[PDB]
């Protein structure tokens, strides 16, 4: 709940970032990878996290 | 849920954790001091008469 929620810098989301990234390459999960990878633009990391 | 993935992204956050808990700071830096050679006086020449 605490210690750093909504309310942080940009620069501690590579850090949060970097687990989800490591899951999202755990062979069988290509297709969301995948997704998220072609379409990036329209939809940031960052309301995929907070959701 | 895979059960499989969430043991490795624990084992990897541990090893982060603890890798960035290890390093110490310090360093050996010396004085920016000086150290006075020996020297003796130069005299200049002069002329005497009386």
């Amino acid at each position: 709940p605490t210690r750093y929620g909504t309310s942080e810098s940009i620069d501690k989301f590579k850090i949060a970032w970097e687990n989800v990234e490591s899951v999202l390459n755990m062979e069988g999960n290509d297709f969301v990878k995948t997704i998220m990878y072609a379409y990036e633009d329209n939809f940031p990391k960052k309301d995929f996290y907070m959701m | 849920p895979n059960d499989e993935a969430t043991i490795k992204a624990l084992d990897n956050v541990i090893k982060q954790i603890e890798a960035l808990s290890v390093i110490v700071n310090r360093s050996e830096k010396a004085d920016d001091a000086q150290i006075l050679g020996p020297n003796t006086y130069k005299q200049l020449l002069e002329h005497l008469f009386s």
